[PDB]
RNA sequence: UCUGAGAGUUUGAUCCUGGCUCAGGAUUAACGCUGGCGGCAUGCCUAAUACAUGCAAGUCGAUCGAAAGUAGUAAUACUUUAGAGGCGAACGGGUGAGUAACACGUAUCCAAUCUACCUUAUAAUGGGGGAUAACUAGUUGAAAGACUAGCUAAUACCGCAUAAGAACUUUGGUUCGAAUCAAAGUUGAAAGGACCUGCAAGGGUUCGUUAUUUGAUGAGGGUGCGCCAUAUCAGCUAGUUGGUGGGGUAACGGCCUACCAAGGCAAUGACGUGUAGCUAUGCUGAGAAGUAGAAUAGCCACAAUGGGACUGAGACACGGCCCAUACUCCUACGGGAGGCAGCAGUAGGGAAUUUUUCACAAUGAGCGAAAGCUUGAUGGAGCAAUGCCGCGUGAACGAUGAAGGUCUUUAAGAUUGUAAAGUUCUUUUAUUUGGGAAGAAUGACUUUAGCAGGUAAUGGCUAGAGUUUGACUGUACCAUUUUGAAUAAGUGACGACUAACUAUGUGCCAGCAGUCGCGGUAAUACAUAGGUCGCAAGCGUUAUCCGGAUUUAUUGGGCGUAAAGCAAGCGCAGGCGGAUUGAAAAGUCUGGUGUUAAAGGCAGCUGCUUAACAGUUGUAUGCAUUGGAAAC
């Protein structure tokens, strides 16, 4: 939201980058990618979100499965 | 005052009626819960006598308890 | 502003002009005593101190200190 | 969760009946095997000191249905008293209302006792209790005024009374009373309370 | 600026709560933000709210939906990438056929019979093709409608690796595309216009003068109906060219038809 | 005895120096998925950024004249005050920009202070004057207002009588800069209002006045200690360091002035710099301590910004004033008006921090004998899983285990799973019916009994009186109060640490990722289905404080090959320091005493559904005085 142009990663399968996508991130280091310590929350204001998972959909924000 | 909502409490204090409450006190005299009226208190009437000798009028409704302490029998009628 | 401040102004402005007059005449008495030393102006200041210190116009300490100083410097005359 | 849901499923992996033995012993057959489609030979490939500590703690709260925050509450309460804290805690472990009602011959299961207590059929010393976690104390009288004739469960428990010295009861008059603190020998001994109190210093 | 993009998206949030009928698209290829409007006054009032009500200052341009690319008659070239960048040797070499396929996308056919390329390298090379067509030497749009036929290759020792073959295949694809005179395809929308009588000749002359594919008449119950397969660029101002001539009493349906060959004039216009 | 649990991690391998990660807590917590509710609070930390609107601190007619209106034939009684006069306003609430220092806290000193309204204590509570307020009429404009001339009241203002008492002056009489008495010199005391009584005279009640002596309160002043880092910041300093006189503050004080000089501080770090409201304390550890100073409580600073003054006991006054600054708003354009770091609410920001909600029911504060008035304080109530505590979504029995599905891999079995079906029962909660609070054991209110100087009598006071006060609240909850399983469970992990794996897809790609690391051709590491396990209306993710980390190791580590010995010597200060005898005990221990508010916890008790929590009771660091101790 301020002037801090820094790296980040897209955690999870696929992506929803729009070259202007406003979304939320995650703080945490990744060992294999030096200089990168950031991610993107899947499903915040731009990202679609992924359902049908007993996995994340707690993280990687996605609505509770509907049946 | 203190306590909880639906659970009032107010420790009776012989405090200056012109200075705010919930602060430093020369001497705390008694306590009472106004929710359920049973008149439980820890009044002293020993240093309170000195306070009344040097004014120190407590809060508005303390005079009723003053009647129970019976100080009127020993404070106002003490010159005759 | 509020009406109460207006009433306080309407009062204390005139009370302050009155007090200014009293203080300036006390000042004039002090001046006349500074010109020459005599018992008549000593009595004048004696009266004025009681006129002004009676109310909040002049503090008791200030009046007592000034009269003590004047009578002390008079004691050598 | 307030309830484990399926209670025989709890005895599946544990291999211990919460009843005497009849929980998973007489329902058609005796299914005391651990669950899991991935089931295979497991004799010494899943048991450790940490694992046995978890097993003891798990069966301990399963016997009473204590939630984590209430578990820490009871831990602090038994900290408030001195002596051998493990055995004192175990004595407090019977201070549950539903556990006592089950042990008083007033409910065939502690689960039934809990659901009666929440329903409001119980009277604890002129005070109906809907929370079944209240702490017992010696010298407490209970009543079952009117919500007991329509309940066959409470009567069936009454005829199948339980003998206990730490409490007194007139099951034919629907009367119960907590008399004294319970004795360790009257209770199962496979549980080790020490390891859990060692495990509870993490605040 | 990208900050201007963000502030214009804030203005979009403000202006979409009143009437969200306007559509906004951020194209992944053309890039410029397309916003829909009714007419001159509608766009004007949107601009007025943007600059005065919202204090948002953004430049205004022209709508962006560009093209597709393909190429001419077939040819066959080879790719030899003997190279290295980082600490050791690298090499790869393949031989593929670059053939157009008018109605089919990427297609692979193998011609390895003498063991020139192991099956392990059959699949990566395909990907090397699938990424190589993405750029064109005229304006850079991806090349589609191509049939690829791998013929030969050479797997060497440890110097050989799969990505080296992919890069060699990419070189071959680009070289053959340069040789085989690439061409462009423009989007074409199918527009149907139904007018009682008034703008028969008007629309006829507009389509004939501007662009479009037409054939005569359709005579509906009491109206004249004309369907034109017209380039999507020709819709620029057509919404008001027809409406102004119709005094606001015009309507049509805009549906995308297909990509069609670009004439030489379009070849001269778009290039820098 | 208060009181202490680690795990993995280099490499052929082993430890070691030593880093890393998390297992644990906490959080104004934020976010995701979801989500009935009880009770306990709390609920801008971003922008002291800018704000509409309302309240936000006003009261007294028995202080005063008179005005307006009702009743009344009038007088007069009554209703309200335009205003004056008295008091509250400086309470209180909110903020943390500023401030790195008497500021907090703490012990004491004010031989150098003050402190209405409230304590003690006495002297009385007059004689007048002359004025204006309000109003009337005119002038200027739509108006706010402003200006001009006439009439007056006040417990208002100002002289005049005496001053009990004080204070000053002088003399005599005191004490280790002191305090007390006597005489004389001088000065200046009040204002009346209401009521009862009294033919009246006058007397009394009550309010108020004046001055006097004494509490308490609050403020000011004195220091010691405690109260960030920065030397890749060594000189600072001329009101500066002191002295004499004067002005001056409630008092001392270069606080300031005139004169006289040139010192003063600073290597034990001033100054400069950035970082800061401080404390009790919240949390983390057994603790030494760290964390931050939530909220609350005490203290200090501020009120759009810089000054300046204003009365008042008390302010340079959130919501008094002028100037100047900056802004905003209105102006029919001449001129004016104002300052939410008050309650909220509103705009921006962020991930985000709520109602312009109700009654002043209680409490409190203010004004007033009195009634009565104000009270965006206060108490509630609204909202939020934000934390805490607590409860349901069924329960009794119930099958070689219903149907389907899963694995096994067609075969059985298990498996989902007492979960299911089935019978029976129930209702806190969902929901109908009646009950249903204390909170007000207060406060008003007059007659009675009594007390009490008076007594002619009201009134001064204590024991009973009801007309008196509820938003909360026909509220929680409760008699199967109506019916009814009906009104309701997700989340993470499952290669190891870390208790949790099968089937399929899959091909170092897709992706997981706290670490070790997995996945390049059947992956118990990824993605799905099923299953397992753990917590649960919370579970997952992030940030940040700590434990773990004793990993800057007095407590509680080393310096040879790892990180560590200046290349060495002279080597000041300082630190450490041979023996014997004495005293003081400065240090030290210890006894007596005071202080260290409450609240925090530790423990007991009480009220809660045990419960968190609230109240009751005590528990303490530390400092000072005094008596000892003699080892060091």
């Amino acid at each position: 939201t301020n002037g801090f142009e820094v790296l980040t990663y897209i955690p999870g399968e696929g992506h929803n980058l729009q070259e202007h996508s406003v979304t939320l991130l995650r703080g945490g280091r990744v060992k294999d990618l030096p200089g990168v310590r950031y991610h993107i929350v899947r499903g915040t204001l731009d990202t679609v979100g992924v359902e049908k998972r007993r996995q994340q959909r707690s993280a990687y924000g996605a609505k509770k499965p509907k049946a | 005052r203190m306590g909880r909502v639906h659970y009032p409490t107010y420790r009776i204090v012989a405090v200056d009626s012109r200075v705010k409450r919930d602060g430093k006190y020369i001497a705390l005299i008694g306590h009472l819960n106004p929710a359920l009226k049973e008149n439980k208190c820890k009044i002293d009437e020993a240093v309170a006598l000195e306070w009344l000798n040097k004014g120190a009028k407590p809060t508005d409704t303390v005079r009723s308890l003053f009647s129970q302490t019976g100080l009127w029998k020993k404070f106002v009628e003490s010159k005759k | 502003n509020i009406k109460s401040n207006e009433k306080r102004l309407r009062q204390n402005i005139k009370r302050n002009l009155n007090n200014k007059g009293q203080k300036t005449k006390l000042k004039t008495n002090v001046k006349n005593f500074h010109k020459e030393i005599n018992l008549d102006n000593l009595g004048n200041v004696y009266s004025q101190a009681d006129r002004l210190a009676r109310k909040g116009i002049i503090s008791t300490n200030r009046a007592r200190r000034l009269k003590s100083r004047n009578v002390a410097v008079l004691n050598k005359t | 969760m307030k309830y484990t849901g399926s209670i025989f499923k709890r005895s599946r992996r544990l291999g211990f009946s919460l009843l005497e033995n009849n929980k998973e012993f007489s329902k058609g057959k005796k299914r005391k095997t651990i669950p899991g489609q991935h089931g295979n030979r497991f004799r010494s490939s899943t048991m450790s000191g940490y694992a046995q500590q978890l097993q003891e703690k798990q069966r301990m709260q399963y016997m009473y249905g204590i939630t984590d925050k209430q578990f820490r509450r009871l831990f602090r309460l038994v900290l408030k008293q001195r002596g051998n804290l493990a055995v004192n805690l175990f004595r407090v472990l019977e201070s549950r209302l539903d556990n006592i009602v089950y042990r008083m011959g007033f409910a065939p299961t502690r689960r039934s006792a809990r659901q009666l207590v929440n329903h409001g059929h119980v009277l604890l010393n002129d005070r109906t209790v809907d929370t079944p976690s209240i702490i017992l104390n010696p010298g407490d009288k209970v009543r079952l005024k009117a919500k007991t004739i329509k309940i066959p469960i409470v009567k069936a428990a009454s005829e199948s009374g339980v003998v206990s010295p730490f409490v007194e009861t007139n099951n034919k008059t629907f009367e119960g009373t907590y008399v004294r603190f319970p004795e360790r020998s009257e209770l199962p001994a496979g549980i080790n309370e020490s390891y859990v109190v060692e495990w509870y210093k993490r605040l | 600026t990208k900050a201007d993009q963000e502030k214009m998206s804030i203005a979009l949030s403000k202006l979409a709560e009143e009437d969200p009928t306007f559509k906004t698209f951020t194209d992944p290829e053309t890039g410029q933000t397309i916003i829909a409007g009714m007419g001159e006054l509608h766009l004007d009032i949107l601009v007025d709210r943007m600059r005065r009500e919202f204090k948002v200052e953004v430049n205004v341009g022209a709508p962006q939906v560009s093209f597709r690319e393909t190429f001419n008659k077939e040819s066959e070239v080879e790719g030899k990438y003997i190279k290295q960048s980082g600490g050791r040797g690298q090499y790869g070499h393949v031989k593929i056929r670059f053939e157009p396929n008018k109605d089919k996308g990427f297609e692979f056919v193998d011609k390895i019979v003498g063991g020139r390329i192991p099956r392990e390298y059959i699949k990566p090379v395909q990907a090397g093709l699938e990424n190589a067509m993405a750029s064109g030497p005229l304006a850079g749009y991806p090349m589609i409608d191509i049939k690829a036929t791998l013929f030969d290759g050479s797997f060497h020792e440890v110097d050989s690796s799969e990505m080296a073959f992919k890069i060699a295949a990419s070189l071959a694809l680009k070289e053959a595309g340069k040789v085989c005179s690439p061409v462009l395809l423009e989007p074409i929308m199918a527009i149907e216009v139904t007018v009682p009588e008034q703008y028969f000749g008007d629309t006829m002359g507009d389509i004939s003068s501007r662009r479009g594919l037409i054939e005569g008449t359709e005579q509906r119950d009491n109206v004249q109906v004309i369907k034109a397969k017209v380039p999507l660029k020709e819709m620029f101002g057509y919404a008001t060219d027809l409406r102004s001539f119709s005094q606001g009493r015009g309507n049509y349906v805009m549906q995308f038809s297909h990509y069609a060959e670009t004439p030489k004039s379009v070849v001269n216009e778009i290039i820098a």
